[PDB]
């Protein structure tokens, strides 16, 4: 009988309960997006990588949901390598930031995916 | 309509059976499964269903001459035999837009289903489907939020959401109830839930439950960093009590409330739906009592009709049963009403029980909730059948884990994420489900423990 | 309850079938007609019904050890075969007082009937009767007024009350609708009525209808000197709209409003019932949609259960169907739930479908309303079957008279008074009904005209 | 609107139009902001108007404008105005944030220059070009438009 | 394509998006005030040089807008050198404070200018 840990066990939604993705796994998730005609985009956050409530408390209001966009969504991107190269540029510039890959479905007209691609040391 | 009076009984048939009728885009169409009494021919039965759910009177009345009743009558415009059933037919009936009160599901059901089911010429009657015209759809608010907005508020993407009903439903004190809630949420589930029966009772008054559940959910959210919710049941005896409950949930700043729409009723449900929209609260709908009406094939109303009504009145989630434990066909029927709940347009498809093409003119979709005897081994199946836009609920499947609620939650969250990753990599969930689960047990003691207990 | 955990499925049977159980006066008792799947023995089925409508879980959960589940479980304490039916039994189940929210019919139905009807081990299930303990009865308001107070407010004694549904239900303008109302009331009927479908629609908005109906009823009252009423339908899409309607009726000073309790729902009905008590309004309840649930003998809920629920939630009148056109037995069943609606105490009587002795501890009785294809010739029968405390409603039976509404009303009022006088003189309505009617035609041209048209 | 009430009001751009129409706009701009405006038919002001301390309204310049109109807008409207850039911001090649930086830098360069005594009307393009030397965001924008 | 930085990129309103002013540029901005008959004044803040919300949250209410006045507005000042000398005294005394120059227009009867003149190290 194991007791689920309490300290430093913050999660980042989809796929965050699995062992961290290898470059191959990461590339396979990116291909899923491309094959579905979804637009990939990267987001990073250096301050609080988790949800909190500072500016308001009414139902459905939370701070920390929006992170900052790395460049622009990658319209027309056809190669998972392009995306992963960007993840590298981003990590190079923000080695202290959490980085996640998100995707937009222009037909459903909504953001449709979001998975942590990089966590800074000790997370 | 009209007259040259002369009182007396008279006959339906010619007046209500209009096989030549071309339906209007503004008409509400109904598909009734009619089982006539022996000796009643099909045309006669169909005409009776139409007359009895609109203007048919048992004896001529002079006032009909003050209007044009043709403009108001229901019309049986088509009849077709049911295969593998003797003396059973599908009769299609058209109702003019003008018979209905705008925005009132209560009036829609009263008009179509309020009287016909007791007609003596019929042995049994079942409403299978309704085509709600877009001009009537526009008179309703629909879901307070709907699929797209819910995911955006919660910041949850690319996988089914996960919940857990707290058990035992009755018996726990508000505080022990909240303790169970915190242990479940901290393990990775997105929501916890009040049983449909949990309203306000001697051992656990509602306000105390709402309060401890709030403490538990905020603690789990702070620990995990992921947004959490607990479906706080607002179902009550009067509109006033229901509103008091919704108002306190608002005060607590929590994200979601719950209502048993059939036992509470459509009038109260529409009130709560409007309040949730105005206050930013998600609304989880429980279908308690549905089987009293939708179970038997020969009499009642099929659940797809009760699901359309809820999408109009309003709800963000609705229980749709599990597809597990049933043969195809029943699997196909479920997938059929799931499309009717989520999509903007669904084409007629008799193989899935969809009798009419249905458009929703951008009314938000409702998230279907799969619940009922499910555990980790059904995960590949559920993910395959429902896709991402669904809520999978595990009551016994979570609180029944040998190490407790938290590990029970971890097991379910890992099992789900393993399936999502596999599907995304192109693996076949239908063929490789058990292998996907087993591989995950290699690195998840929590999942391995669960897999040992069930199936 | 309790533990030494160890997760896993387990079996009901021993736990929920308690044939030795002695029921408490505080227990809510249910009589379910159970049709098990082939291979499921009766004790097993009864135990499933009890478990599935209370604490039965599909797999053991550790939290049961934090309470004493025995104190909360439903118990099947008796089973008896149904004669003339293979594999069909009546299973009696007891539910502890503590499972229910006080004053909430919504919670009572959710707890007993919210889940069991879909259990796979059952082929079909029907709730036949509920024994509501007096301690739970005391938590409800019951009828806003009830039989005794209604007669005192209206000053009407010694005969059934008479009403007439305005037809056609849809199509007339508010003013022509009111004209029909005035012509009916001035002829001797006590009430006129909105069809269950008449709420607020394109050709006749509710406020205009309420207003013209008020003018018509006041004019008929001033002309005849007898108090009149019109059941103004307050059924609406939301609680707020329903209340707006009740409030205007109050402003007009009229005596009675109406609500479709099943399509509106119990939560909204209880709100309207409380408002009527606080404002002195009588409440007429229409049972639209009942046959969707109560018609089939093997599945659903018998109407006697829906009638008890209404007496608790609240209503001054409730439609109970006609006893006409049916054989004894069905006649006996109706008379049985009529006693359950009107009396303070009704002893168990299986010949009339009364499975439990029921006490009401002075909760007011509800006036049953006989309606549906009746005319002057059924008068002796109706008076004999229902007695004085009933409302007899004639829609086509009034508006179908050859000389119009007023003479149609006179014919019904004379026919009823002739029967009452005859019964009071000791005449046998059952044997001399037709003779009593014929003698009255000798001095009533209106009645003679009606008698010529019907039967 | 100044009577009924509003803190900002759209007044169009003076860009893309000849003088006179430029003069007419400047005329109603004074009518929105000042406490007293003397009759001036050259600007379409038919009556002298006093406002007895009723607060002024901020005019909002909007409509097809981008970084190159900055010196002109600053010159024409002065400090008390709101300059709005829809396509001029969301149309920047690097995105919204750099689009915003380009506009904020362009505006501040003009304000600093004007304050130093530079003639925005004559030296506008030179003021913008000098800023591109140290602002990649501004340089990127300048390449896309005009 | 450059990504606008996220960390330590706090700004101080007017002129703060330009490279820091040289003494000559600074003097030229001060001459602008004098030539317009506006009264110069200095303000400093050692704690939070940016807007925040601690004491109230209603519309238009923010904390951190008021800083503390360095001496008094410089009525009658006719030489930019006077102003800049004061900036020096202030920096001497509060090397850890943000200092800004503001101006008042007594005719419009309002504060009319505000620009950061000094930022402590690492800002
Ligand atoms: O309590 C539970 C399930 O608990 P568990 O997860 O332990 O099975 C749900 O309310 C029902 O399954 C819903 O019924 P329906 O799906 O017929 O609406
Ligand atoms: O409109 C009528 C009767 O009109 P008419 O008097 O012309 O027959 C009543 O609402 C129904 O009979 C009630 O149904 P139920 O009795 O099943 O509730
Ligand atoms: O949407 C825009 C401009 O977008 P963009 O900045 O991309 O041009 C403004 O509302 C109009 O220009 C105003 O019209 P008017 O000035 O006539 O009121
Ligand atoms: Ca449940
Ligand atoms: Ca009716």
């Amino acid at each position: 009988m194991q007791v689920w840990p309490i300290l430093n066990l913050k999660k980042y939604e989809t796929l965050s309960y699995l062992p961290p993705l290898t470059t191959d796994q990461l590339a396979r998730q990116v291909d899923y997006l491309l094959n579905n005609k979804w637009v990939p985009c990267l987001e990073f956050e250096t301050d609080h990588g988790f949800v909190y409530r500072e500016h308001h408390n009414s139902p459905g209001y939370y701070d920390g949901r929006y992170w900052t966009m790395w460049k622009l969504p990658m319209f027309g991107c056809t190669d998972p390598a392009q995306v992963l190269n960007e993840l590298e540029e981003c990590k190079k510039e923000y080695p202290n930031a959490f980085i996640r890959i998100i995707g937009f479905d222009s037909n459903r007209e909504v953001q449709c995916i979001s998975f942590i691609a990089y966590k800074p040391a000790g997370y | 309509a009209s007259v040259g009076f002369k009182a007396g009984v008279k006959d339906y048939k010619l007046t209500y059976y209009t096989p030549e009728y071309e339906t209007l885009d503004t008409d509400i169409l109904a598909a009734f499964r009619v089982s006539p009494q022996p000796g009643v021919p099909p045309e006669e039965a169909g005409a009776a269903v139409a007359a009895e759910s609109s203007t048919g009177t048992w004896t001529t009345v002079w006032t009909d001459g003050l209007t044009n009743l043709d403009r108001y009558k229901g019309r049986c415009y088509h009849i077709e035999p049911v295969a593998g059933e003797e003396n059973q037919y599908i009769c299609y009936v058209a109702y003019p837009l003008d018979l209905f009160e705008e925005g009132s599901v209560t009036n829609m059901f009263t008009s179509i289903v309020g009287n016909v089911f007791g007609f003596k010429a019929l042995r049994a009657l079942r409403l299978e489907d309704l085509r709600i015209p877009v001009a009537y759809v526009k008179t309703f608010q629909g879901p307070p939020h709907g699929i797209q907005v819910e995911r955006d508020k919660l910041n949850k993407y690319g996988r089914p959401l996960l919940g857990c009903t707290i058990k035992p439903k009755l018996g726990l004190s508000a505080k022990n109830y909240g303790r169970a809630v915190y242990e479940c949420l901290r393990g990775g589930l997105d929501f916890t839930k009040d049983d449909e029966n949990v309203n306000s009772q001697p051992f656990m008054r509602w306000r105390d439950r709402f309060l401890f559940c709030a403490e538990a959910l905020y603690k789990a959210q702070a620990e995990t960093g992921e947004i959490k919710g607990h479906y706080l049941n607002a179902t009550a005896g009067t509109c006033e009590d229901m509103m008091k409950r919704a108002v306190f949930a608002r005060e607590l700043g929590v994200p979601i409330v719950m209502h048993d729409y059939l036992t509470g009723g459509f009038t109260a449900n529409t009130t709560l739906s409007h309040y949730c929209r105005d206050n930013g609260l998600l609304l989880h709908i429980h279908r308690a009592m549905h089987a009293v009406i939708d179970r038997q094939k020969n009499h009642g109303m099929h659940f797809r009709v009760l699901a359309k009504a809820l999408r109009l009145s309003g709800g963000d989630h609705i229980h749709s049963g599990t597809v597990v434990g049933k043969l195809e066909g029943e699997r196909d029927i479920t997938l059929g009403f799931v499309d009717l709940l989520r999509d903007d347009y669904t084409e007629k498809d008799r193989s899935r029980g969809i009798y009419f093409t249905q458009s929703w003119v951008s009314t938000p979709g409702v998230l279907p909730v799969a619940s009922g005897g499910i555990h980790v081994w059904h995960m590949p199946a559920l993910t395959e059948i429902f896709g991402d836009d669904s809520v999978l609920q595990f009551g016994g499947g979570t609180l029944g884990h040998p190490w407790g609620n938290a590990p029970g939650a971890v097991a379910n969250r890992v099992a789900l994420e393993a399936c999502v990753q596999a599907r995304n990599e192109g693996r076949d969930l239908a063929r490789e489900g058990n292998t996907i689960i087993r591989e995950a047990t290699k690195w998840s003691p929590e999942l391995a423990a669960a897999c040992e207990v069930w199936k």
